[PDB]
């Protein structure tokens, strides 16, 4: 705020307060990969360790 | 003329299935061993001539 020079008789004024509110909405994100079972058995018995 | 079983409507009884019937199933499994292997294309050797 800005102060003001005031004489003995003059009027002491006022100032305004500046306030700004921000808001954020929650967002969910998804990530999907479509794997086949023929692959799933492969990484299991062929021993590659692909998924983990 | 008399009291019968028709008036007393009986539900009945269930004799569903027999545990062991003869099924055709698979003949091939009888003529050669199963030779189980890992998933993936199988390759072997063929000895032909004499």
């Amino acid at each position: 705020p800005r102060a003001k020079i005031v004489g003995e008789g003059e009027v002491k004024p006022s100032a305004s307060v500046d306030v700004s509110a921000f808001t954020a909405q929650p967002i969910k994100v998804v990530t999907q990969q479509r794997v086949s079972d023929e692959f799933m058995w492969a990484d299991a018995d062929y021993r590659l360790g692909v998924l983990q | 003329d008399f009291l019968s079983v028709g008036k007393l409507e009986l539900p009945g009884s269930m004799i569903g299935a027999v545990r062991d019937r003869a099924i055709d199933s698979g003949v091939l499994a009888k003529l050669s061993p199963e030779q189980p292997t890992i998933f993936g294309p199988v390759k072997g050797a063929v000895f032909s001539g004499v």
